């Protein structure tokens, strides 16, 4: 059978009207010389992705898409010859039910456009009459064809937003994170696609001999041996049309490390060093060294408080500062490796004081700076801090330094 | 002292749902995996074919024989071709053992296992070709035929088991239960 | 025989138990309504790093743990079927030895335990119960079987530790190296046992009919010309499930050394370039150039 | 576009000198260790050699092509050394924002001028 | 001692190229004579540094004089058995670390840039 050109014909024929029909309209401003508005807003009222009716249909989108792809890894596994008659993958009425969807789907979008020819050039919709057509001409064959349809993985790009609406993930490193796995899965499982269905079918000058009998499984896992390359050569190409797109992949995949490692690789890489509470300590006391973390303070304040003569006492230390403590990991640590704990939280940040459970503290300890330029700036500093930890739990020991007596009178 | 600070959890629904994702990964990648040996056993029915005609054809096969010790020798023996009758189809087609005979040599009915001695060989082919002799046309019996991709070759025995099918999916399924319990039981305890 | 599933059934069993009767303990306020202090202080005061029985048993966990390893490369390193009788790796002695102190020790653990559940989802106590059970199946089997008991070398995450109580090395940056090599090493072994594990016996799809009959050895090879993405391709995993592995090892792989890279690595491997004395000269004079050096 | 001129010429240039090495045998077998292949699997085999995929599907067996391969793997990695920390890295950075807040229809429009933060 | 060490790795490329066994008599490699010359030398440059060695015990120690003792002795067996042994004498390559310094004497190159590289 040879009917397999119409399939991708019927495809590439509704792009041609769409490219052709939606431009040819915007023209002569003359229209002839010599209920669109309703339809509109109710077509956007729900694709607003603020909306609850635009975010739950989102998902709808996505996990269609997703189930799409299940049922390609089903079919693209068979042989290229079949019976399809008594189960061919649950019938016609799996092989419609998504594109009977994603047909309504692309009509909403077109009735929903709002500047018609962009629209119609969103990345997002060149997608849709590609998958969904091939289809269409299998269901009138009453016959299974391998197409396009893996480009539905494209969906997956808005795998980072849904997480944003559901709110399952809220870091913007872990929201960046998502959406760049996301993108390097659909890329890959794209690529792997593309090489798939060129090996499939062997290249044109050898009347299709030279075809190379590999899965859709073998094919993804050749374009991560690749990209990653390791290159083992078990599995490569033999086809010349399967040759230029892989130095293709390889180009396009190297373009890509080159313009998202320096930019947003390396910042996700760098994250927090310190965050969360100091939990995970049974019966212990516990107080916080709030106010000015500097290495001599804390290495002669440690040295007293845990030097082994007192005999009958716990740890506790949890540390709090907002400058980090860049230099006093590598100068110092804190005297302990399992013990004493350090939070990157500031000491006026309520957020930050619920952090360390200042309510759960026996006492904090503030320490001041001797060696200020300005000692008022740092005793009313420090009478701001001693402020804001009475306002947080008024019941709690404070202890702390004052550079100059006349401040005292303020804590009074 | 110490307050709800004593519940700590973080190990607990973590673990919970990394179990529930995995449970359900595992059988979704088994279920892509299993398609095709699930495919090939339901592509087989159940008729009650006849032997028809046993001749001996005469051609020799090399088998490779294994002592355990890496041993790598080949011997040769006789090639026995059978000819069976379907039941409800009424067509001659090719006997086979199994699936593995099947794809190892389709021109013999039957491979003996390799023997060292070829004597020993032609012997348990006689032995097995008398065995076979026996119950020719008559008395009807159990048997595996397809008619979609092999309608000349007729099974003995089944390609798979579903023991082994059955044994690797239902892991999945209680170690996705497993997950389930652990994010609400922990979630019953933090409550109070 | 089949029984060998019975091996790793009785290591899940006991990780079952665990996780369930553990965290159902601490559920309901009212109890009913309508000498445990005095065991676990004696259970940890030993347990304490800076005491010298806590250090001094925590040198002994981590020389049994390469024990087992030692006695593991030896076993996984034979044909799949032997005739154990006269000589099995020298018996069911030391096949129970290092366990019976690793089963005690998990005991003094859950007793030492200060926040039951915490202590049961310790990454260092999950590969306990992993590699106690199947031998202990093994003896009451009275034959060897190939477990999971390379997840032993995963207790070479705590190297760095016990050179820094023994004060062999001091430098912060030395010990942060000698965590990183350790490390690496613990997770090489681990997916090299693992990759082994998975050929030894074929896929289940063919009827276990496509193994690779390669030893720990070739295996562990092949993960590092892997790793260092040398790929020879002269072996490679043939199994489905070798191959999902696999992809799965390089992208660990890849993403530690992408998480590890750029944050520790590059500070260890920029270091101070000028110590110690300007000694072995002999013979003469010395003078130092103190103060503004420009 | 300069950047990626040089590869090209660079690329098509080794993947010749390899063609035309490949086409007649090396000298000491007289000529008899001769690789059938076209300058089509010559240029892919050196771009998946530069890469470092090295899939081993085809590969240079000649003795005067291995001599020329060590080279032009040595040559790319030079390169690779002495232009990515210096123009690639540059290039690789560019403008966060440009152009108009144009493709909205219908709609008025503001610009909050001055001090933003 | 530079020009003599790369002297002795030409000829170890010489004999490491041959097959494991050949009838080494009427040309082997220009015979027992120049199997000696070098370490003739390098031996008499080993005493030197010995008896000019300041610090005895560090200058056994030192890298550059352990390398010396691996790769002279085997040649004295050779020259006794009269028959040539593949040995450690590749070694020898290590006297190339002093290349940068005979190039900052000889005043040929001097950027520190170009003396690093
Ligand atoms: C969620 C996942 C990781 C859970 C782990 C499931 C594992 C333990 C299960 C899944 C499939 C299982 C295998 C499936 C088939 C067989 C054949 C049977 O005759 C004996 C057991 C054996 C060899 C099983 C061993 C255990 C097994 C590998
Ligand atoms: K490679």
């Amino acid at each position: 059978q040879r009917m397999w050109w119409a399939f991708l014909a019927s495809s590439m024929v509704t792009f041609f009207g769409g490219l052709f029909i939606i431009l040819l309209w915007r023209t002569l401003k003359y229209l002839w010389t010599v209920w669109m508005t309703s339809v509109k807003d109710w077509a956007g009222v729900m694709i607003s992705a603020q909306t609850l009716t635009g975010r739950v249909l989102v998902v709808l989108v996505f996990a269609l898409s997703i189930g799409a792809l299940v049922i390609y890894f089903i079919d693209s596994s068979n042989p290229i010859e079949s019976c399809q008659n008594f189960y061919k993958d649950f019938t016609l009425q799996i092989d419609m039910a998504f594109n009977v969807f994603f047909l309504l789907y692309f009509g909403l979008r077109f009735i929903a456009a709002n500047d018609k020819l962009w629209f119609w050039l969103e990345v997002n919709s060149v997608v849709d009459f590609f998958t969904v057509p091939p289809v269409f001409v299998s269901v009138y064959l009453n016959r299974s064809w391998l197409g396009l349809r893996f480009l539905r993985a494209l969906r997956l790009i808005q795998f980072s937003e849904i997480l944003q609406f559901l709110n399952i993930l809220k870091t913007s490193n872990s929201i960046k994170l998502v959406n760049l796995l996301s993108i390097f899965i659909s890329t890959w499982l794209t690529a792997a696609g593309f090489i798939h269905l060129v090996e499939n079918s062997g290249d044109p000058w050898e009347n299709f001999q030279n075809n190379q009998a590999l899965t859709y499984w073998e094919c993804v896992y050749l374009l991560m041996v690749t990209m990653s390359t390791v290159g083992y050569g078990d599995v490569y190409a033999k086809t010349t049309l399967g040759r230029l797109f892989m130095v293709f992949f390889i180009l396009g995949g190297l373009a890509m490390f080159a313009s998202y490692v320096p930019e947003i690789i390396e910042l996700i890489g760098n994250r927090k060093k310190y965050g969360g509470s100091y939990s995970a300590v049974s019966g212990r006391k516990h107080i916080v060294v709030c106010g000015h973390i500097t290495l001599e303070s804390v290495s002669n304040f440690l040295k007293d408080f845990l030097h082994k003569d007192r005999d009958d006492v716990n740890v506790e230390i949890v540390f709090l500062h907002n400058i980090s403590p860049n230099l006093e990991l590598e100068a110092l640590f804190k005297r302990h490796f399992t013990q004493v704990e350090f939070y990157q939280g500031s000491v006026l940040n309520p957020h930050d004081l619920a952090r360390v459970k200042i309510e759960s503290a026996d006492a904090c300890l503030i320490l001041a700076n001797k060696y200020c330029a300005d000692p008022d700036a740092e005793d009313a500093s420090n009478i701001m801090r001693v402020i804001s930890i009475k306002n947080y739990h008024p019941k709690i020991r404070i202890i702390t330094q004052m550079l100059q007596y006349h401040n005292k009178a303020h804590l009074l | 002292t110490v307050t709800a600070l004593k519940a700590g959890e973080d190990k607990s629904i973590r673990l919970g749902l990394f179990l529930i994702i995995s449970g359900v990964v595992s059988l979704f990648i088994f279920g892509f995996c299993w398609l095709s040996p699930a495919l090939q056993d339901l592509q087989a029915t159940e008729a009650n074919c006849t032997v028809l005609s046993v001749q001996q054809i005469g051609e020799v096969f090399e088998c490779t024989f294994t002592c355990g010790a890496d041993c790598r020798g080949t011997s040769q023996y006789p090639c026995v071709q059978v000819y069976v009758n379907n039941s409800e189809s009424n067509s001659r087609a090719l006997l086979h053992s199994d699936e593995h005979q099947l794809l190892t040599n389709p021109k013999c009915s039957y491979i003996p296992p390799c023997k060292r001695e070829n004597q020993k060989n032609l012997e348990s082919v006689m032995n097995w070709q008398q065995y076979w002799k026996d119950e020719i046309g008559s008395q009807p019996f159990t048997c595996y035929f397809n008619q979609h991709q092999r309608p000349d070759d007729v099974l003995l025995h089944r390609t798979h088991d579903e023991i082994v099918l059955l044994h690797c999916f239902l892991w999945p399924l209680v170690t996705f239960v497993v997950g389930v319990l652990i994010v609400v039981l922990t979630i019953c305890a933090k409550s109070l």
